């Protein structure tokens, strides 16, 4: 029942700031010490710093104290910590992780971490292109080509099929995002009978449905 | 080449 | 980044013991440096196992043991699961900040070894329209998560204009991923073979096509 919540991710252009927070609940939020981590899929951690809720006591790594700044708001449970001037360099997934510190000296439970992506890219919708081959059984996909920013919802059948199918992370490359959904049916079914994927896109009110026609 | 506790730790 | 380093990746099976290590760059891990390990699972679901060298956090199971060795920080893993299949993380406190190691990624051999499935799909002319071409290759079902994806264009390397996605783990644990390949149509109509290369466990695999 300790549980840290995050929101899971935020936009924002070069040069704007953010404020993430961080809902404890399970308990007592003063005797607990919370620390912050930034994260890059790339070169690992880096500890920005931490924060003692019960005397706003505060701890800065060097490299973070001109970028970061850390609060907190003891009715509600929640710690935040706001960043400026952002960069695309600020871009990464911030958690925040709970911190016992007495005759003990640890970091116990961590939230989800927010992803923040700061970018000054256009939303742009994506290209859905049917993937099919030319000689269970057959394997169907669609590419959703080039969007930004980043979420996309992809179904098949409008969740007619949901097994044999497997959607793939997002690439970026250029500052577009790409990804792929597959779904594998019996030779039998297609061409048979129909398979459509459905790609949604709410950053730029886009909706496409793809029929898998035979190549 | 830091190291140790303190009174921040 | 102070610089804390670990084994880049190892491999146990259920039941028996692996240790773990953690350098400091600066000399021997000591008591000062208070080494705590973070467990890493699927979708950024981070715990602390260990902190202070040696005290096991609360809610942790009693498996997880931590320890010096040598002039290392050490993390012992006694009867192995197939649940501690993830990724560990050392840190250690150089008096006035925390500093992480590169993880070490963990597999608990907990399944049978399983080759993996490639599908290699064509540009769609839809695309092609454009003028661009994009060739998708699909890799999924392997055991290990670890996988080399290659490309061939007339049984030549290439480097540029390819993206691969980091191994994910689908909901029969075993993993997946996909790679892309982006010319330009132009760039598609002069070259003949295409192919998907993937090395698994020490095995090749190949899924080709000619347009
Ligand atoms: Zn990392
Ligand atoms: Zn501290």
């Amino acid at each position: 029942q300790v549980q840290l919540q995050q929101p899971g991710a935020e936009l924002v252009k070069p040069g704007a700031s953010v404020k993430l927070s961080c809902k404890a609940s399970g308990y007592t939020f003063t005797s607990y010490w919370m620390h912050w981590v930034k994260q890059r899929p790339g070169r690992g951690l880096e500890w920005i710093g931490r924060i003692d809720p019960n005397s706003g006591g505060t701890a800065y790594n060097e490299k973070f104290k001109s970028k970061a700044t850390l609060q907190v708001d003891k009715p509600s449970s929640t710690a935040y910590m706001q960043l400026s001037s952002l960069t695309s360099e600020d871009s990464a997934v911030y958690y925040c992780a709970r911190y016992d510190y007495y005759g003990g000296s640890y970091f116990d439970y961590w939230g989800q971490g927010t992803t923040l992506t700061v970018s000054s890219a256009k939303t742009t919708p994506p290209s859905v292109y049917p993937l099919a081959p030319g000689s269970s059984m057959v394997t169907l996909g669609c590419l959703v080509k080039g969007y930004f920013p980043e979420p996309v919802t992809v179904v098949w059948n409008s969740g007619s099929i949901s097994s044999g199918v497997h959607t793939f992370p997002a690439v970026l490359q250029q500052g577009l995002y790409t990804l792929s959904s597959s779904v594998t049916v019996p030779s039998s079914p297609w061409p048979s009978e129909t398979v459509t994927c459905n790609v949604a896109h709410p950053a730029s009110s886009t909706k496409v449905d793809k029929a898998i026609g035979p190549r | 080449y830091q190291l140790r506790p303190n009174a921040e730790t | 980044q102070a610089v804390v380093t670990q084994e880049s990746a190892l491999t146990t099976s259920p039941g028996e013991t692996v240790t773990l290590t953690c350098r400091s760059s600066t000399g021997a891990v000591t008591t000062s440096n208070y080494a705590n390990w973070v467990q890493e699972k699927p979708d950024h679901l981070f715990t602390g196992l260990i902190g202070g060298t040696n005290n096991r956090a609360p809610g942790v199971p009693a498996r997880f043991s931590g320890s010096l060795i040598g002039d290392k920080a050490a993390l012992t893993i006694t009867g192995g699961q197939t649940e501690d299949e993830a990724i560990y993380f050392c840190a250690l406190w150089y008096s006035n900040h925390w500093v992480f190691g590169g993880g070490t990624k963990l597999t608990v051999l907990g399944q049978p070894k399983s080759s993996p499935s490639v599908t290699l799909f064509p540009p769609s002319s839809e695309e092609l329209e454009t003028n661009k071409a994009t060739l998708v290759c699909t890799i999924t079902d392997f055991y290990p998560g670890v996988v080399t994806v290659d490309w061939s264009g007339d049984g030549t390397p290439v480097e540029q204009g390819m993206e691969t996605t980091q191994p994910s783990k689908q909901s029969n644990n075993k993993y997946m991923a996909s790679s892309y390949l982006t010319l330009t149509a132009r760039a598609w109509e002069r070259h003949s073979q295409y192919s998907c290369q993937v090395t698994h466990e020490g095995h090749t695999v190949e899924k080709s096509l000619s347009r």
